[PDB]
């Protein structure tokens, strides 16, 4: 599975750029699709969402109705078209897939990324305990993130995610829906808690766990992140 | 010549013939014991309350 | 009142519903034809002129898509998978005319067992039967050499091909318990003769007429 | 003639087997189950109705997380449902529209289906590309396939209509143990909970207990009078109950090698298409041909309730592994979850 | 008017019982779309008929002398014209099913029944609201001079519907008795002739007397009323017949 994004670079303020992410090698027409961005020195921020078959489009409550998403099924290409690029719109745009059935893993596979440089009351916010942790390899690590309203919905599924952006690399998925671990990730990881009070328990840290860890709520939209915890040696 | 196939059927009946049969009442008492010891964890015999039933 | 994950799951199930509905409305317009008959009845030759496990043949003719289910390779009990073939449009029974005296017990008597067993079946009570009569030239140079009275000892007739062929045709037609619902179509052909799909087309357009009255409540 | 005297030693071998299991027979299960009390009239309602199938349902298999289920149909469709929210999870297009069985893996990774093209295909549900693909397509039988049920993610036993049950290995694709001994056309299959044994039934009215690992017919049960259609295996490991075309279900037993209970009623003239047992094993649930499922007090043989909800013949039936619900598929193409 | 209370007792319990069976219980064809719309039109028509008979019997006995509004007769006319046009398009689609069967199996559009159902309901509604606007029923005071031409166009429309139903059932019956092999001929011919006679003897009389006979007859009140209870009762009977014919004989 590869999702090579295209476009980006530098552009004037007030300009327009159709930012693209061409999918290859998988069954794209049955996956809900997203875009999630980040600042060059802050945490991740959500852009948009289109479901498979173009049935539903939500947008960011920061930018709604100015950004516009588009989905092509016979070419397996997603576009994001952007209008009148402000000073906020220097960021790092990522091309996220997900799928939503029972037992699915939303937000698993992520695009490579592109950069494009240019010159809220009811939203559940994620607050992390820190922004940097010095811990030597070998012993157990705990990373805690806060919620502002309880994430347990009455079906039972607690929509808290745990990603990891390695330094210089695209994000992956570690734990989807607060306790369930994504495939391709070793079983040393775990997470538990009741409502708003959650911790990422990492046991036996080796050298690949350096990087910034993110927490995302998915009860509703927007998709708000924390600051992230930089782990270094 | 069906002598080999019929001899295989005879040796299969001979090998299936000599194994151990338990008594009937021991077997039906084991059925009693399973259906007594798992009656409270049977959601279809006793109707579960609808907050605990996931189907309405 | 539900999450966005469960809302996208409802949208996933809705597009699965749309794809299943368009696949079923696609698949209720092909014509299904259950081919029966004994093995040496010339059924391969009619596959090449209409053109392990079950064998399915696809052919279209005058804007009507057909589906032919050669099921002779299923050498098992007929009853289970013959209840799995109700709702089929028409049945193409094939009898070779040449195998009246030719050994296996005679072959016309086993073909009458098969024809009686599928006409009197519970699952085929409104089903048209397109009975083919195969290898008529070998019937010509088998009836000019040997009489049919070896096959049918209770037959006294002209012992040319027309009267004896009409006799064994009516012995095949008389095997119905109920002649008012099922409508048996009968044709004579050989391997050289060309237009044999048209008789199939006429029998199936008559049963499409009856099913189009059943669609319109009549 | 040596073969006629050899078949009369087979005849006297049948005589030692029958007076052995009648000399070990003392009490009918009803003669000691009189002291238990009946459950009586219990009502199970249609909690969910799962529509989206167009031609007739032939099989169904519940998940081991007791929420998902799969269903196979005559329209070439294998559909995985979420039974809670009625959500269709996947819809698999089959290469053969004629399918007579389906199974769902105990790990939940796989589904099987197989029919009149003599192949039990194995489908990989958890796929890195997202769509369900065919993993291994097991072609080894000469007759149609009537049941194929997963043991592990790598072992599947497969009944067929060529007198042959068959244990497979899904990396290789080759059958590793061929179970022979039936006289005609094996209809069903039901694994043990410890998965060391299975049963199977056929047109010769014989139910045979098989051994998976070593591979020979351990026991044989001849109690029915027609084609056995479907079989189910009791949760204790020690019994199993089967179902046939003469409107009769019979509860046999492995360690006593005999018949315990007969589950017929005179108002039923028509055969069974599926059986399954409850979580405790107190309910036996039998599908039928007079368009409704019956429930059976499986120790007392009462008719304690009827799951009449279908327009046509019930094909398939099944209880969740926590005993929470009953799904019944049928020839009017409507799965109904009951609870 | 004494007997129209009792034939609407069997009429409402047939029309809505089809409306229960077809929208909820059963699976719909193109013909089931037609039968659903036709039973809805007779449901609405016999509802307005039973409230007209109720206010006439209330003025007979209780003498409240409440008058039903003039908005009601327009939508009653729309229900009548829509139900009789659904009779015409049922007979037209049966003729097209037997006449070109490869078209009716393979290449028929999916939503054609709903398209021509809502288009004939729109045409019946357009003719009835134009009669209401130009005939003293909507836009409260309406002239009685230009009401004659709209009653004549709607009488010619009912004559055209009768001609379409007879031509389509005639082409149906000669295409069946020209060549047919597996058909149940006698119930088919009997049902074709029975729906032709129900259109000729139950639906068409109320419309002709109201639109064409009243204006051209010109013999005043004495026969106007006498020829009014009979015809309306026949129409009610026709509505009952729709529910006991177009769905209960078939299913
Ligand atoms: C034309 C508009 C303005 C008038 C509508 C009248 C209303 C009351 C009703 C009466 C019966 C109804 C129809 C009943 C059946 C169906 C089939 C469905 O698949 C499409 C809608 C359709 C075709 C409905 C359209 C609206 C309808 C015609």
């Amino acid at each position: 599975v590869q999702l090579v994004e295209s476009g980006g670079g530098l552009v004037q303020p007030g300009g327009s750029r159709k930012l693209s992410c061409s999918a290859s090698g998988f069954a794209f027409s049955s996956f809900g699709m997203h875009w999630v961005r980040q600042a060059p020195e802050k945490g991740l921020e959500w852009v948009a969402y289109i479901s498979s078959g173009s049935g539903t489009i939500y947008y960011a409550d920061t930018v709604k109705g100015r950004f516009t998403i588009s989905r092509d099924d016979p070419k397996n290409t997603l576009f994001l078209q952007m209008t009148s690029l402000r000073s906020e719109d220097t960021a790092m745009y990522y091309c996220v897939r997900s799928i939503y059935y029972y037992g699915s893993s939303p937000f698993d596979f992520w695009g490579q990324g592109t950069t494009l440089t240019v010159s809220g009351s009811a939203d559940i916010v994620m607050t992390q305990a820190t922004s940097s942790v010095p811990v030597t390899p070998g012993e157990s690590v705990s990373i805690s993130c806060r919620s502002s309203k309880s994430l347990l919905h009455s079906n039972g599924n607690t929509y808290l995610y745990w990603f990891l952006q390695r330094p210089g690399q695209s994000p992956q998925l570690l734990i989807y829906r607060m306790s369930n671990l994504a495939s391709g990730v070793p079983d040393r990881f775990s997470g538990s808690g009741s409502g708003t009070a959650f911790t990422l328990t990492i046991s036996r840290l080796e050298a690949e766990d350096v990087g910034v860890y993110y927490c995302m709520q998915h009860l509703e939209y927007p998709l708000t992140f924390g600051a992230g915890t930089k782990l270094e040696l | 010549a069906s002598i080999a196939q019929a001899r295989k059927l005879v040796e299969q009946l001979k090998m299936e013939a000599n194994i151990d049969r338990i008594k009937v009442s021991k077997a039906a008492a084991d059925l009693m014991a399973y259906c007594e010891a798992h009656a409270k964890e049977d959601p279809l015999l006793t109707p579960v309350p609808a907050s605990e039933n996931p189907f309405r | 009142t539900l999450s966005a994950e469960d809302k996208a799951a409802v949208e996933r199930s809705k597009m699965i519903d749309r794809n299943l509905r368009e696949d079923g409305e696609k698949a209720a317009r092909e014509v299904k034809l259950l081919l029966l008959g004994a093995g040496e009845s010339g059924k391969s030759t009619i596959v090449k002129q209409m053109k392990t496990g079950i064998v399915e043949t696809h052919f279209t003719f005058k804007d009507l898509h057909f589906k032919m289910f050669d099921v002779g390779g299923q050498r098992s009990e007929r009853k289970k998978w013959i209840h799995c073939f109700e709702g089929v449009t028409a049945i193409i029974f094939c009898v070779a005319l040449s195998d009246y005296d030719l050994v296996l017990m005679n072959r016309m008597h086993e073909s009458m067992k098969l024809f009686d067993s599928i006409c009197n079946n519970k699952w085929f009570t409104d089903t048209s039967i397109i009975l083919f009569l195969n290898k008529k030239d070998l019937f010509e140079e088998k009836i000019k050499k040997s009489p049919l009275t070896i096959c049918y000892p209770e037959y006294a007739g002209s012992n040319t091909y027309e009267e004896a062929a009409a006799y064994i045709q009516c012995q095949f037609e008389d095997l119905n318990k109920r002649k008012d619902t099922k409508e048996i179509y009968t044709h004579f052909t050989c391997a050289t003769d060309t237009k044999n799909v048209q008789f199939v087309f006429d029998a199936v357009t008559d049963v499409i007429i009856k099913n189009n009255l059943k669609d319109c409540g009549l | 003639s040596e073969l006629d005297q050899l078949r009369q030693e087979a005849e006297q071998l049948k005589n030692q087997i029958r007076d052995a299991r009648k000399a070990c027979a003392d009490a009918t299960l009803s003669q000691i189950t009189n002291n238990i009390d009946p459950v009586g009239r219990i009502q199970m309602r249609t909690r969910r109705t799962l529509r989206g199938h167009l031609a007739k349902i032939y099989a169904m298999h519940w998940g081991t997380d007791s929420r998902l289920l799969v269903s196979a149909s005559q329209d070439g469709k294998l559909i995985i449902w979420d039974s809670y929210t009625t959500n269709k999870v996947h819809a698999i297009p089959l290469r053969s529209s004629w399918v007579m069985t389906c199974a769902y893996a105990p790990s939940g990774n796989y589904v099987a289906c197989g029919g009149l093209d003599n192949i039990c295909s194995i489908y990989n549900l958890k796929t890195r590309e997202g769509n369900v693909r065919v993993s291994r397509e097991l072609a080894g039988h000469t007759g149609y396939l009537s049941c194929c049920r997963f043991l592990d993610d790598n072992q599947i036993v497969t009944s067929s209509g060529d007198t042959t049950c068959a244990l497979w290995d899904i990396e290789t694709g080759q059958q590793t143990t061929t179970f022979t001994g039936h006289t005609g056309d094996v209809m069903s299959l039901s694994l043990a909970p410890d998965t060391r044994l299975f049963v199977s039934g056929a047109c010769d009215a014989s139910a045979k207990l098989w051994d998976v690992r070593e591979g020979m017919c351990r026991q044989t049960f001849t109690g029915h009078e027609s084609d056995i259609n479907a079989i189910c295996f009791f949760p204790n490991g020690n019994a199993f109950a089967t179902g046939s075309d003469d409107a009769t279900c019979r509860l046999f037993d492995l360690r006593a090698d005999q018949e315990l209970m007969t589950y017929s009623h005179d108002n039923i003239i028509c055969g069974i298409t599926s059986v399954s047992f409850s979580k405790s094993g107190r309910l036996l649930l039998a599908g039928y041909d007079d368009f409704n499922c019956n429930v059976w007090d499986a120790l007392k043989a009462d008719r304690a309730g009827v799951l009449a909800g279908h327009d046509n013949r019930v094909s398939c039936l099944g209880v969740t592994d926590d005993g929470m619900a009953v799904a019944t598929g049928s020839w009017d193409s409507f799965l109904k979850i009951w609870n | 008017v004494f007997l129209i209370l009792f034939i609407a007792l069997v009429g409402l319990v047939g029309n809505g019982f089809v409306l229960w069976l077809l929208g909820f219980r059963m699976r719909r064809n193109a013909f089931s779309v037609y039968v659903l719309s036709l039973a809805g039109a007779d449901f609405l028509f016999l509802c307005f008929q039973i409230i007209n008979c109720l206010v006439y019997l209330s003025n007979f006995f209780c003498s409240i002398s409440i008058n039903f509004p003039s908005f009601f007769t327009t939508v009653m006319t729309c229900a009548y014209l829509a139900g009789l046009s659904m009779l015409s398009t049922v007979s037209t689609e049966r003729c097209l099913s037997v006449l070109w069967p490869i078209w009716y199996r393979c290449r028929r559009p999916r939503h054609l029944s709903a398209v021509v159902c809502v288009l004939l309901w729109a045409l019946s509604l357009l003719l009835s609201i134009l009669e209401g606007k130009f005939c003293g029923f909507l836009f409260s005071d309406g002239d009685s001079g230009w009401c004659q031409t709209f009653d004549f166009i709607t009488a010619a429309w009912l004559i055209f519907l009768f001609m379409v139903l007879c031509g389509s059932s005639l082409a149906l019956l000669v295409r069946i008795l020209c060549g047919s092999r597996g058909l149940p001929l006698t119930r088919l011919y009997l049902t074709i002739l029975l729906t032709v006679l129900v259109f000729l003897l139950c639906g068409l009389p109320f419309g002709i007397q109201w639109f064409l006979i009243l204006w051209i007859w010109k013999d005043s009140d004495v026969l106007f009323c006498h020829i009014h209870p009979v015809s309306v009762v026949l129409s009610s009977l026709n509505s009952s017949a729709n529910p006991i014919i177009y769905f209960f004989v078939g299913s």
